[PDB]
DNA sequence: CTTGACGGAACCACACGATGCTGTAGCTCGGTTGAGACGA
DNA sequence: TCGTCTCAACCGAGACAGCATCGTGTGGTTCCGTCAAG
């Protein structure tokens, strides 16, 4: 790709590919020339060390870049990557629908409710509000609907709140500790920009407010939603996977 | 006494008096970067290391197979000309030339006088010099990078027991790991089956006895001197042998040993006790008679060779049979050469060692190593030789200081401390000898958690190594480019090249760990990173290699490593502090200050005592009564000897500590009551403390440590006068003050200028600021506070502000930690934080197109321009809302490949059809507030833009302004000195005349300074700066966001308690008491039982007390009482039990006013670390001000106005803000861009992208019985193709039918698996 | 250390014995290249 | 044990060479000029210390040391079979500036990842020079207006030349010595794959649809045939002369009101330019 | 545990919500403290110390 | 409903280097493998 | 007297110049899309 100022970012896959294109043609260019044993030898080794280059790194090769001190990165790491030997979709995974904030405590909700700012909840239900403006008849365009929900409307609020009430949402800490770490709550319409949560759920969390960042989930279909309120909505998943004991402990 | 200290007293209650005054923070880097740079001395330079002594080991050289040299006398240090205020705003990253003078002597290669050309001139500058500032940092790209000390385990050699699952046995001996400065890592190996193996870092085990003929060492002499010296002879009744007393001890001798001319000593059978021994002693008997079955366990030193028969007999290190004593006994040998071990002596290894593989040749040795380094190469003697050489011998790419050879001295043990720089074989012997004397048990092992064990560098020594790394590289280059080259024929300022050692600078503090970004968002962390001792780095151990070993603290740490300051999460313990009162040596070894102690009387000489004579001296501690005579009271006190606490006489001590916040570091002992505390919660209040944030009104703190002011004082960012004086005008933007005739030279008396620091932006995106804190027409002194930065109020250190504070579970806000708010937080803007937030833009130069700041952008509507002006920019102080255009870039595209629709909308508006589409950065999605400044780099010989000019005549007509002003203020000081010098005796003549003409002089020569300052100041900011390669222009803008309290902020006190407020719960809800003040933060009674911490109840009720007394002051001002009564009360506050009394000194017209009108907002304390303030005190405090002696106040219910039938406890706490906001953490994403491997969203779009859900979200996904949302968040949300725009059709249209599809993951692994010629077919 | 010093004394010897034997000192340039 | 590598092997093989007198290699340049499979042989497998000496010099490169030796004896070998023995001189200087293009071509086609030719490499290769020649005097960073002064080059000129040179980094070595996150997931592609981006195009491409299903014949014929939206090629009303309309003058006429029709039903449906283009 | 065990999930979680908000309010009306003379010192500690 | 004029693409010839090729001759802990030890 | 049964190290993870076309810049006419004018 175009970098800033002429410049351009480059893998090592392509360095390593084009290097055993160029020791390909050098053997095509050397074999049509009645060589000897010693040469051919030594470009049937140097070809083998090109391709063991191609699909490993760090064993026997141990190959340099151009001003630089990091070896280069071989298919393995195309298919692993980083971390030790697990695969890219293994080690890391970003998810759409998706943003990371802090949480705070809300004692004014219910169980079956919760808290969420408007300055998220503006775009966690993006899909369901460009449906619900298309088809109520307000505005069937979506470039004035980015335009509306980007410059503060007051009725955006008011079209909003159908899908706030009645719409399961996900949270789920960032360090995972156990499977209560997501769960299945309720919105509602506040202010500010952090979410409040429900107060006997964090000890099932293990999740002390201590300022941590916590990242949050919308699915995107309704059957999803449905099985959400299924399987992790806080009224179902109150023992705990351990023993006989609720995971939703009182405090003190 | 300070001027400070009349506005602002502090009410102390340390019972022991203070011995000695704290020490300066940061002079251990000051006074590392003054011995490595040396710019201040004479013209015969220190001999220690550095620069200089790096120069001083390369630069004599001598070419090889010709003839020449070169000398160099010294080097020239460079003149700092950019300004650090003008370098944070340009980008000059404080260059400072450095030349040396070489001197190229040429010979005739005879090794004589002849021929005899000397060059002595100024070479070229070898790079640049960092030139770091007075407060310790140095400016690294428009960034402020730090260094950090590397606590990397001490150079020399350790010897340690380190029990693991891969010995498997009770007793084993660890690995003896050699460790030198830089290079030559070598390992020596103890194995369990009696014998020693070397190690290296690719080669596999070698023998100790081929590493020993490789040294030099023969094997025979080696086996010989290595287990004990004694000969065997063939003398009178067939053997001779010599008794030795000292290895017969603790023996069970089983054979008759009745020499001695009719004296039996121990009879066959019998253990051999001390009356055997004393026997031997008083017998002296030399010559013993064994029979011959106890030389068949023995085993010979060297070879035996007779000279009568000519053949070896006997090999060399080997055991003696049956058959060998009667070939040594018909060989007629005389003297036989062999050792002698013992079941109670030290075992017998390095023989079996010596003995194994066959090791016994110089060239099998020499092959050995050469195979070893070199496998399956050409087997050559002086190849080998030359490699080990430089190995070993030589300094080539190894360098070792002095302070290994000083560990190993101390180890093996030697009166020299001083050893040479260059190992040698001796130290091998030495080295074998210990490992020989632990594998037999006597001494005490080496612990690698010691404090001895873990040298504290810092950067002179790695700066000195890169540099002669560098330098040794530059030589190199120079003598292959000056092979064939003449005298004439070449020149020496072009041998030389000063290119890697500036690639080595440049990589030492841009590419290099150690020299990370400086945490400049609080002035404790600008303290503290400093005196950070990290393990991690080169040469260190890193995260994964700590263990359970470095991990642990040993106590010898006395006064040296503060456990209770580390950063919290992946990495605790190997990452330390310094200590306050710890003060480094000359060797680099970290050392503490300790009283010496007599019997009697108590000495007032302070020596500054190591760790090694700590394990053998008697160390008291300083908690102890004394009867103001220097002696204890007490019969027995808790001291340590042995490196261990236990009970000792008061007579035999001969140390004692100094102070008690000798242990602490600096982050720890600002927490008042850390005796009460536990380290873990007080280890993270002092975290989260490193990890502040300074707020908008500097409240001071009510419960103080007393070190605020100390911490003010050694703060870079804080103001300290020079020399003293009355000031004339104070600005905020700058302070001028006059100089007394005292402290002044003849000419140039009054120059005194401090350019205060304005809003620019720090590292973590906070805003920093000087606030003046003095008047007009006051004196002040020498290292006086004119004007304090962030989070510093009138002198002292004050990070946030206080409010009222009770502890109760009130409705669940405070649920398990949380906090509480009120209205007063966001109607007053107590703790309400300002961030400056950056925004960089580039302007580049593009093949098919040039980039330009234009301000004719397409697709701006009337919002946008009316906010930018005819050249592109914002102007400043425009209110920036969010999703607004700030910068002007316009980039160029051809042959776009438009589609149908996006023309046809183009001819609908009737717009023009622009091929060049707009690239000007945004602001992120949360962020709504207003720029302060903006900063341009053009490059040389460019076209500029015209904000770019006006931003260059702002500036410029405020350094002229500034420069009127200074030269203003200096030619009225002049006139004022000629004023007071006219005046004696005007009514002689010619002395008049002179002054008159000197003046005239003075004048003209500080207007001809200012011309020349004013041209190096237009030729330094017209001119263009070094900027990235490609680059037109370069700007960023400062947007400053105005945030407030918003619900869910993080708030934590000073004790480790973590918390977040719920939402902004009005005055009415708290409960309120009987006098009118309602609190304001409620907080939980966890705390206090949960992490073992009771310092909040105490601080709160020191906070109470201490508003109990300002309410008081403040009636008593408003009650407009006379200066006696505000002196009583001075007097009934400052005479309690703890502490001492200042009163009767200060003045009431002024100074008392000054103290009133200073301490109205409360007054703070003085409380040390370990011997604090007592409870009596504040029960005293507590029960003075009209308040409950123990927090029991009676408050009234708010909420339902019912009576409680308990009293409750409130006061005052102080508390700090954070870094932990929702602003910078908040991700606002519902749809983004796919990655180029998958169809994954990242960022780069203007979005910032998801979290992680990699193996445990899915695991606890799956953890119920579901299988639907598992392929939904895997096929719609992700991975995809045509799936996402079917399932969008499906929720737009409203009809759903969920159709199963084909995802792109597949594809790629299908792709992947093919590559290596996999078949995989479907079935069906 | 040991050799390197004594390396650097002896020609340090040298160049005092050359300076104070008839030798002279050639001041070039600070910025020339050949 | 033994030395599992290659280099090591190398060097064991080729330790057979010989060296005789410059008379055995003038009959093996004379036998190899009538054709003989043995004096070519001899020449490639005795002459390789010149080979390996060429090689160490140009260490500490983008490429590998197998690679430099295979340039060498590929330089050599094209050296000795087209060589002509008239000269009577040592054909190791011919094999030296064999190896020296060869390696000259390695640098230019084995290190960057843009390819480039003989000439802007050559020009690169003298710029570099001239700025290591200029900075031992200048002591400061090489800026290109004193290599724009001293070669005699504009300062554009230049600056696009030194534009070229990219020097790619790696994807994973990071900013630090603690690479927990690479730079395969912080940069994305320019072009719009974004789901926003395919879903406003299908949207727009509807709206218009429905917006010229719900005009009037004539108009929706003449703005789908014009700019080939609704199923139709890349023709106008010059190509639809035969088609739609006649006259150019109506139909544009007719195209300009249908455009002043559709901007004011987007006007009264809520999209102004401010709405539409920020 | 135990009415969760005999009335299912329904009752239980409206059971939940009315026991957390009775114990918020009782604990905003309640007025306990720890304090100074929260934690008692007997006076045989020290005598067991010597 | 007709007419004549200018700015912006649209292949295409000319062309200026420019691609392309060629000749000089001196940390803990689990799977693998070589080596000693005992009975039929 | 030899096959099999443990057993401790080994390895790896979380230069220079010349020759033969050549490919898009640089207009070159030409077609096209639009702008007044009745
Ligand atoms: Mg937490």
């Amino acid at each position: 790709v175009p970098l800033d100022g002429g410049r351009f970012a480059t893998s090592d896959l392509n360095d390593l590919y084009r290097r055993v294109i160029n020791r390909n043609n050098r053997l095509k260019r050397l074999l049509d020339l009645a060589a000897p044993d010693i040469i051919v030898r030594n470009e049937k080794r140097m070809l083998q060390e090109a391709v063991d280059a191609l699909l490993d790194n760090g064993r026997r090769g141990r190959a340099i870049t151009g001003s630089n001190k990091r070896p280069l990165k071989s298919l393995a790491d195309m298919i692993k990557g980083k971390q030790g030997r697990f695969r890219q979709n293994l080690l890391g995974k970003r998810v759409d629908y998706s943003g990371r904030s802090v949480i705070t405590v809300g004692p004014t909700l219910r169980l079956h409710q919760c808290g969420l700012p408007k300055k998220m909840a503006l775009e966690l239900f993006k899909p369901f509000i460009f449906g619900k403006l298309e088809g109520r008849g307000m505005a069937t365009t979506i470039k004035a609907a980015k335009k509306m929900v980007e410059r503060e409307l007051p009725e955006v609020w008011d079209v909003l709140a159908e899908v706030i009430r009645e719409h399961p949402v996900l949270l789920n800490r960032a360090p995972t500790l156990h499977r209560l770490g997501i769960q299945a709550f309720e919105p509602v319409l506040i202010e500010g920009k952090a979410i409040q949560l429900h107060p006997l759920v964090c000890a099932a969390y293990n999740a002390d407010f201590d300022g941590d960042q916590m990242a949050v989930h919308v699915p995107l279909t309704l059957e999803a939603q449905l099985e959400a309120r299924a399987l992790m909505m806080s009224t179902n998943n109150i023992l705990s996977p351990a023993n006989g004991e609720p995971i939703i402990v009182p405090s003190q | 006494y300070s001027y400070t200290e009349k506005k602002r007293i502090r009410k102390d209650f340390s019972k022991l008096p203070d011995v000695m005054d704290v020490p300066y923070l940061l002079a251990i880097q000051l006074d590392s970067y003054r011995e490595f740079l040396q710019a201040g001395a004479t013209k015969e330079q220190f001999r220690d290391v550095g620069l200089h002594a790096a120069f001083k080991s390369v630069f004599p050289i001598i070419s090889y197979s010709g003839n020449a040299a070169l000398e160099y006398v010294g080097y020239r240090l460079g003149e700092p000309a950019f300004d650090v205020k003008e370098c944070v705003l340009r980008g000059v990253t404080f260059a400072v030339p450095l030349r040396v003078k070489v001197r190229l002597i040429i010979f005739d290669r005879e090794s004589s006088n002849k021929a005899i050309k000397d060059i002595k001139e100024q070479e070229v500058y070898m790079g640049e010099i960092p030139l770091m500032t007075e407060n310790g940092t140095f400016i690294i790209n428009g960034t402020e990078r730090v260094i950090v000390s590397q606590l990397h385990r001490s150079p020399g050699v350790f010897f340690d027991h380190d029990r693991g699952k891969t010995h498997s046995s009770g007793k084993l001996l660890y690995s003896a790991r050699i460790i030198p400065y830089r290079g030559s890592w070598l390992d020596f190996e103890f194995d369990p089956k009696d014998c020693v193996f070397v190690r290296i870092d690719r080669r596999r085990k070698l023998p100790a006895s081929v590493l020993l003929r490789a040294l030099g060492y023969s094997t025979e002499e080696i086996l010989n001197a290595f287990y004990a010296t004694n000969v065997f002879h063939i003398k009178g009744e067939t053997l001779n042998l010599e008794l030795v007393p000292q290895r017969l001890r603790g023996e069970v001798a089983s054979i008759d040993i009745k020499d001695g001319s009719g004296k039996v000593i121990v009879e066959q059978g019998r253990r051999i006790t001390a009356r055997h021994i004393n026997q031997l002693e008083k017998a002296g008997v030399s010559q013993l008679e064994v029979p011959f079955d106890y030389l068949i366990g023995r085993t010979i030193a060297k070879a035996i060779v007779h000279p009568a028969t000519g053949e070896i007999i006997a090999e060399c290190n080997t055991e003696l049979t049956l058959d060998l004593l009667a070939k040594v006994a018909k060989a007629q040998v005389v003297r036989i050469e062999t050792l002698y071990t013992n079941d109670i002596d030290c075992g017998p290894f390095i023989s079996d060692t010596l003995k194994i593989d066959n090791t016994s040749n110089q060239l099998e040795a020499l092959v050995e190593i050469y195979r070893m380094m070199r496998p399956g190469e050409p087997p050559t003697k002086e190849a080998a030789e030359t490699l080990f050489g430089n190995l070993f011998f030589s300094a080539e790419r190894y360098d070792l200081s002095a302070v290994g050879r000083m560990k190993f001295n101390r180890r093996i043990g030697r009166t020299e401390i001083e050893g040479p720089g260059v190992l040698s074989k001796e130290d091998i012997i030495d080295v074998l000898k210990t490992l020989v004397d632990i594998r037999n048990g006597k001494g005490i092992v080496d612990d690698i958690d010691h404090l001895g064990n873990r040298r504290v560098r810092c950067v002179g020594e790695m700066a000195e190594n890169q540099f002669r790394v560098g330098l040794v590289r530059v030589e190199r280059a120079v003598k292959e480019r000056l092979s064939m080259a003449e005298s004439e024929g070449l020149m020496p300022q072009d041998l030389i090249n000063a290119k890697p050692v500036a690639a080595a600078i440049k990589e030492f503090f841009g590419s290099s760990q150690l020299s990370q970004f400086m945490d400049q968002n609080n002035p404790l962390s600008e303290i503290t990173h400093k005196r950070r001792v990290s393990a991690l780095g080169p040469g260190g151990l890193t995260r994964e290699r700590a263990g359970f070993e470095v991990r642990d603290v040993h106590p010898t740490h006395y006064g040296r490593v503060c456990p209770i300051e580390t950063p919290e999460g992946p990495n605790i313990g190997l990452i330390n502090s310094l200590a306050t009162y710890a003060r480094t040596n000359k060797y680099g070894f970290l050392e503490s200050p300790y009283r010496v102690v007599k019997d009697s009387l108590v000495t007032d000489e302070i020596v500054f005592l190591s760790a090694i004579e700590e394990a053998d001296h008697v160390i008291a501690q300083a908690s102890a009564t004394l009867n103001e005579k220097g002696q204890l009271v007490d019969e027995l006190v808790a001291v340590r000897h042995l490196n261990e606490f236990t009970v000792k006489a008061p007579e035999d001590v001969t140390l004692m500590d100094v102070s008690p916040k000798q242990v602490v570091s600096v982050a720890a002992s600002l927490i008042p009551f850390l005796e009460h505390d536990d380290a873990n919660r007080a280890l993270m209040g002092s975290n989260m403390q490193r990890q502040a944030v300074p707020t908008l009104r500097a409240d001071k703190p009510l419960v103080g440590t007393g070190m605020e002011r100390n911490v003010a004082r050694d703060s870079g960012v804080c103001v300290v006068a020079r020399r003293g004086g009355v000031i004339d005008s104070v600005d905020a933007s700058r302070v001028v003050v006059r100089v007394a005739d005292d402290e002044v030279e003849t000419g140039e008396a009054g120059v005194d200028i401090y350019n205060l620091t304005k809003y620019t932006r720090s590292n973590q995106n906070t805003c920093i600021n000087q606030r003046p804190l003095v008047s007009k027409g006051d004196v002040v002194a020498r290292g006086d506070i004119l004007a304090d930065g962030p989070s510093t109020d009138m002198g002292e250190l004050a990070l946030g502000q206080n409010m009222r504070v009770a502890f109760m579970p009130w409705n669940g806000f405070n649920f398990e930690d949380s906090i509480c708010l009120s209205e007063r937080v966001v109607q007053e803007d107590r703790f309400t934080t300002i961030h400056i937030q950056e925004l960089t833009c580039v302007a580049r130069d593009t093949k098919l197109g040039p980039e330009e700041i234009t301000a004719d952008i397409p697709n701006v509507g009337e919002a946008a321009l009316n906010k930018l002006d005819e050249a592109g920019i914002v102007y400043v102080g425009a209110e920036v809302q969010a999703g607004d255009i700030l910068v002007g870039k316009v980039t160029p595209k051809g042959e776009t490949q438009l589609t149908p629709e996006e023309k046809l909308l183009r001819a609908i508006f009737g717009e023009k059809a622009s091929d060049v589409k707009d690239t000007s950065l945004r602001v992120p999605t949360g962020t709504k507030g207003t720029v302060i400044d903006v900063q341009v780099f053009t490059r040389d010989g460019v076209e500029r833009d015209s904000r770019a000019l006006s931003i260059e005549k702002m500036q410029l007509d405020q350094i002229r302004k500034d420069l009127n002003e200074e030269f203003r203020i200096v030619e009225g000081a002049t006139f004022e000195r000629l004023r007071a010098a006219l005046v004696g005796a005007k009514a002689a003549d010619d002395a008049l005349n002179e002054q008159l003409e000197k003046a005239q002089a003075y004048i003209s020569d500080r207007r001809q300074l200012l011309d020349d300052k004013f041209e190096d100041k237009k030729r330094k900011l017209q001119q263009g700066d070094d900027l990235a390669p490609g680059v037109l222009k370069i700007v960023k803008v400062y947007l400053a966001i105005k945030r407030r309290i918003q619900p869910g902020d993080k708030m934590a006190g000073r004790h480790g308690n973590k918390g977040v407020v719920s939402v902004i719960m009005p005055v009415e809800d708290m409960p309120h008491d009987a006098n009118g003040t309602p609190v304001d933060i409620v907080l939980n009674p966890l705390g206090v039982p949960s992490r073992m911490n009771v310092g909040q109840i105490l601080e709160t009720h020191l906070g109470l007390a201490a508003k109990g007394l300002g309410e008081k002051i403040n009636r008593m001002l408003e009650e407009q009482r006379k200066v006696a009564e505000l002196r009583k009360f001075l007097h009934e506050i400052y005479n309690e039990i703890g502490g001492r009394e200042e009163n009767l000194d200060e003045l009431g017209d002024n100074e008392i006013l000054a103290l009133a009108k200073n301490l109205r907002g409360g007054v703070p304390m003085a409380t040390p670390v370990f011997d604090g303030a007592k409870e009596r005190e504040i029960k005293a405090m507590l029960k003075l001000a009209d308040l409950p002696e123990s927090g029991q106040m009676r408050l009234f219910d708010g909420r339902t106005g019912n009576q409680f039938e308990r009293p409750t406890t409130v006061g005052y706490m102080y508390m700090l803000k954070l870094n932990h906001l929702v602003d910078d953490k908040m991700h606002a994403r519902s749809t983004g861009s796919y990655s180029l491997v998958t169809q994954q969203p990242l960022g780069g779009k203007a979005q910032f992208g998801g979290q992680r859900f990699g193996e445990m979200e899915v695991w606890a996904l799956e953890a119920y019985g579901a299988a639907y949302t598992l392929q939904e968040m895997l096929t719609v949300k992700s991975d995809d193709v045509n799936g996402r725009t079917k399932m969008y059709k499906n929720i737009v249209d409203g009809d759903h039918r969920m159709e199963a599809g084909m995802p792109e993951s597949f594809n790629v692994l299908i792709k992947e698996i093919r590559s290596l010629g996999i078949d995989i077919e479907l079935e069906t | 250390v040991e050799a390197k010093q004594k390396e650097r004394d002896a020609l340090a010897k040298a160049m005092e014995e050359f300076l104070s034997r008839g030798g002279k000192v050639q001041e070039i340039e600070p910025n020339v290249v050949a | 044990t033994r030395a599992l590598d290659a280099t090591q092997l190398y060097l064991n093989e080729i330790g057979f060479s010989p060296l005789l007198t410059p008379e055995e290699e003038v009959h093996f340049a004379r036998l190899a000029q009538k054709g003989d499979p043995a004096g070519r042989k001899r020449m490639i497998e005795s002459n390789l210390r010149l080979v390996v000496k060429i090689a160490r010099r140009y260490v500490n490169r983008g490429l590998s040391l197998l690679d430099l030796i295979e340039e060498g004896n590929l330089g050599l070998i094209r050296a000795v079979e087209k060589f002509d023995p008239e000269r009577g001189f040592r054909f190791s200087t011919y094999a030296t500036w064999w190896i020296r293009q060869t390696i000259e071509r390695a640098i230019m086609n084995q290190t960057r990842t843009i390819r480039l030719p003989i000439h802007v490499v050559k020009e690169l290769n003298v710029y570099l020079r001239a700025a290591r020649e200029l900075t031992h005097k200048l002591d400061h960073e090489p800026s290109p207006e004193e290599i724009a002064n001293l070669l005699e080059k504009p300062v554009a000129e230049v600056k696009r030349m030194l534009g070229l040179n990219e020097r790619v980094t790696s994807v994973d070595v990071s900013l630090g010595p603690d690479s927990d996150k690479t730079l395969l997931d912080t940069l994305t592609d320019d072009r719009p794959t974004d789901p926003c981006e395919l879903l406003q195009d299908d949207d727009l491409s509807e709206s218009i649809d429905q917006w010229l299903t719900e005009l009037t014949d004539k108009q929706r014929e003449v703005v789908i045939r014009r700019f080939g939206l609704r199923g139709h090629e890349s023709s106008t009303l010059e190509e639809v002369g035969q088609e739609i309309g006649l006259t150019r003058e109506r139909v544009r006429q007719i195209q300009v009101e249908a455009l002043k029709r559709l901007r004011e039903i987007l006007e009264k449906n809520g999209l102004s330019s401010d709405a539409l283009f920020q | 545990n135990h009415c969760y065990r005999v009335v299912g999930l329904k009752d239980t979680v409206i059971f939940a919500d009315q026991l957390m908000y009775t114990g918020f309010a009782y604990s905003t009306i309640s007025g306990v403290s720890i304090g100074v003379n929260d934690f008692v010192i007997p006076d045989e500690k020290a005598r067991i110390i010597n």
